[PDB]
């Protein structure tokens, strides 16, 4: 706030050390300001909302990161198939089929198919 | 350049063979003709909730095929709808033999 | 066209007002007096429609 | 009169778009414009950003040659008829290394087979001299270019030219082969058109969906970008190859129209495929065996680059016009220079000066391993207005390879300087 | 290509008397159970 006060426009790094904090700890409403503020200043989301997925499911906060990366999707960014992977992975460990397919049918929609792995662990799910 | 070829056209574009000429253009740029069908049927229904007092004698599927053949390079009228200008007055409609 | 009374209800308004008519999900007349007349027959018939999604069974009725 | 990079070049001839005409080919918005360095498209009309992509081009499957990439050897421009022996040349080849053989045999077959659209298209093809591939280069050219591996990769590429000729078109050949190509520098040519002018593109066919190697006419002509505005697809139904601009782009009247070659690939291939350089390559790799790390991240910030390390592009938005400097130089530079990243680490002034000095010295030193110059070679290349054109690409190569080493000399000075702000 | 999954299963099968009574059985406000048909009168 004192930057931003002074006049000046804030780094990219800064900005990408307070998503990872936010991630970190597991405030992702205040990841997702940061994020609007980040896009708002013409800078580029799409790094910064990855790595506050990633971090969301490191902190264990898996709903978090779920939705969160259901909102980049629906804006018309596109994530990594690292990204894809452990989300989904996660998802069946978890239990949570819905957000699993959803994922899925995300990814095909992106451009990139599904392998044998993401359907074992659907059907670790369904079964 | 045919000389005698002016009144052929010129039904050809009064008539509305120039939609199926479109549909068949739009159609050799798909794999399944279902999912074009889906497709313009979504995107007709987005065009009526966005302006509903817009349409009711202008078709919205008409509207939506005009903007696909206008973005591929090729001018058509909006929606494919014309009026005639040998129309004598109010209340005299054209008989269609 | 047929069937559907409430969908044909609403049929008329849409129409006149404009807006699109959106898609029946509900069983049409005839199909439900059928799972009555098979009632009627000591014969049960229910539509148990599963989701995908959560993996849960909804009757439809 | 606008000045626009089409107005300066002169318009083609008329029968050379008739000839595509009268078999179907067709060109929508777009205009064939003949120049010193050969044929090129240029815009004909303003497009505004489309929705989805309009096709300029519709070229049909019955003008182009096609040979599939995998073992079974399918036709399916079949213009080779059954038991000719020029398919037991074809077929008496390597099927995953050398690819261009057998499109240069078909080639030569379809300049000698009648009623052939390739027969007319020849003639507007370079010719031996007009064609700027280093397999129609001297030894001189060679060893102009300064680099030993490149200058030895052609060398051996010729030779197994030179072989293929040899034991192919031997003297107990029949006569329907030997007029083939009589001489070898008629098969050289072939190969040269089949190496520059070389499309790999997925095709579908009826039910078969294949991967081949195609020589398609009149999609050649378009020049090489890294940052296109249009590219290749196909068209299944009306079995016709269709180039399409990208969607979202505006392109405005007397623009060029441009497709890539090989996205993510050295100047290196450029040159020794299609005999090509270009100083803004965004993929080009300098090998610096400095110990020394620059700060990727600070890299990027100070230089306003956006994006995954598999994708960067100049964010001119937050550029607010003004630095221009920024360009493909400075994106190959940040993928090849040495990098450290750290977590969220904040960079060290005094490691970061000790860094880009120590990176400066090394730059320095391989500049004057070559025993030239940007001014020398900027000279030689004015004094000579007509001449060969190979040596042309050499030292044309030799000038951007400086050039890029001596931006990455400024970008290092940039970054210094801006990183104490 | 994840198919787009469609589940619905119609079944049948004989009805317990539970299930007939229960079909008709209702509950009024002063406390009597409605349901029973008992007299061939209908109008």
């Amino acid at each position: 706030r004192r930057e931003l006060s002074e006049g000046l426009r804030p780094l990219h790094e800064t900005f990408l050390a307070l998503v990872r904090l936010f991630g970190a700890k597991g405030l992702a409403t205040r990841g997702l300001e940061i994020l609007a503020a980040m896009e708002k200043l013409k800078y580029d989301i799409r790094q910064a909302w990855l790595v506050l997925v990633e971090e969301l499911v490191r902190s264990n906060h898996l709903e978090d990161a779920n939705k969160v990366f259901l909102k980049g999707a629906e804006g018309g960014l596109r994530a990594t198939d690292e990204i894809y992977d452990l989300l989904i992975e996660q998802d069946c460990k978890v239990g949570d089929h819905s957000n699993a397919l959803t994922i899925a049918y995300e990814m095909e929609a992106a451009g990139r198919m599904a392998t044998t792995f993401h359907f074992n662990c659907l059907l670790s799910v369904q079964a | 350049r045919i000389p005698f070829l002016e009144e052929q056209v010129r039904k050809i574009r009064d008539g509305g063979k120039l939609l199926t000429m479109d549909i068949h253009r739009l159609l050799l740029n798909e794999d399944n003709r279902f999912d074009f069908v889906n497709e313009i049927a979504a995107e007709a229904k987005q065009y009526v909730e966005n302006n509903r007092d817009e349409y009711g004698a202008k078709k919205a599927i008409l509207h939506v095929l005009s903007n696909r053949m206008n973005d591929a390079g090729v001018y058509r009228a909006e929606a494919y709808m014309e009026s005639d200008p040998f129309k004598p007055g109010p209340g005299y409609m054209k008989d269609e033999l | 066209k047929s069937d559907h009374i409430r969908a044909r209800q609403e049929v008329l308004g849409t129409t006149i007002i404009g807006g699109t008519i959106p898609n029946p999900e509900d069983a049409p007349e005839s199909f439900r007096l059928l799972v009555r007349e098979l009632r009627s027959l000591a014969l049960e018939l229910n539509h148990f429609l599963v989701s995908e999604k959560n993996f849960q069974i909804n009757r439809k009725e | 009169p606008h000045d626009t990079p089409a107005s300066q070049l002169e318009l083609a001839d008329p029968d050379f778009y008739k000839i595509g005409y009268v078999r179907s080919f067709r060109a929508y918005g777009i205009e064939f414009r003949e120049g010193p360095d050969g044929y090129g498209v240029f815009a004909s009309r303003d497009v505004e950003p489309l929705r989805r992509a309009r096709v300029i081009m519709e070229i049909p499957l019955e003008l182009m040659l096609t040979i599939s990439k995998k073992l079974p050897w399918m036709f399916f421009p079949d213009i080779i008829p059954v038991g000719h022996p020029i398919f037991d040349i074809i077929n008496s080849t390597n099927p995953e290394t050398d690819s261009d053989l057998r499109l240069a045999c078909l080639l030569l077959y379809a300049f000698d087979c009648k009623d052939n659209f390739w027969q007319l298209y020849g003639d507007f093809l370079p010719s031996d001299d007009e064609c700027t591939s280093f397999l129609l280069a001297t030894e001189e050219d060679l060893l102009e270019l300064q680099d030993e591996k490149l200058a030895s990769t052609m060398r051996e590429q010729q030779q197994r030219a030179l072989e293929f000729w040899e034991k192919n078109w031997h003297s107990a050949v029949p006569l329907k082969i030997k007029r083939l190509a009589r001489d070898p520098e008629r098969f050289i040519w072939a190969m040269c058109i089949a190496q520059s002018r070389s499309i790999n593109l997925q095709m579908r066919i009826g039910a078969l969906v294949q991967d081949a190697n195609l020589l398609v006419p009149y999609a050649d002509m378009m020049n090489h970008s890294f940052q296109p505005n249009c590219f290749f697809h196909w068209r299944f139904k009306d079995r016709m190859l269709e180039v399409m601009i990208n969607a979202g782009q505006r392109i405005r009247k007397g623009d060029e129209m441009t497709v890539d070659y090989m996205a993510g690939q050295k100047n290196n291939f450029f040159m020794q495929r299609y005999g090509f350089s270009s100083p803004v390559n965004p993929w080009d790799v300098i090998h610096f065996t400095g110990d020394a790390k620059i700060h990727l991240d600070t890299f990027l910030s100070v230089f306003n680059i956006s994006g995954l390390p598999g994708e960067y592009y100049h964010n001119s938005r937050l550029s607010n016009d003004g630095d221009s400097f920024v360009d493909g130089a400075i994106i190959a530079a940040a993928r090849t220079l040495p990098t450290w990243s750290d977590g969220d680490l904040p960079p060290i002034p005094s490691l970061e000066r000790k860094a880009v000095k120590e990176l400066q010295e090394e730059c320095h030193q391989m500049l004057a391993e070559f025993p030239t110059t940007s001014d020398e070679d900027q000279k030689i290349l004015d004094s000579m207005p007509d001449c060969r054109r190979t040596l042309e690409a050499a030292i044309k190569y030799r000038l951007h390879r400086k050039l890029l080493i001596e931006k990455v000399i400024q970008a290092l000075d940039i970054y210094q300087d801006r990183i104490l702000f | 290509m994840i198919d787009r999954y469609k589940h619905q299963q119609l079944r049948i099968g004989s009805v317990s008397p539970q299930q007939i009574s229960a079909w008709a059985t209702k509950i009024l406000p002063n406390g009597e159970i409605v349901g029973e048909v008992t007299k061939p009168y209908t109008f």
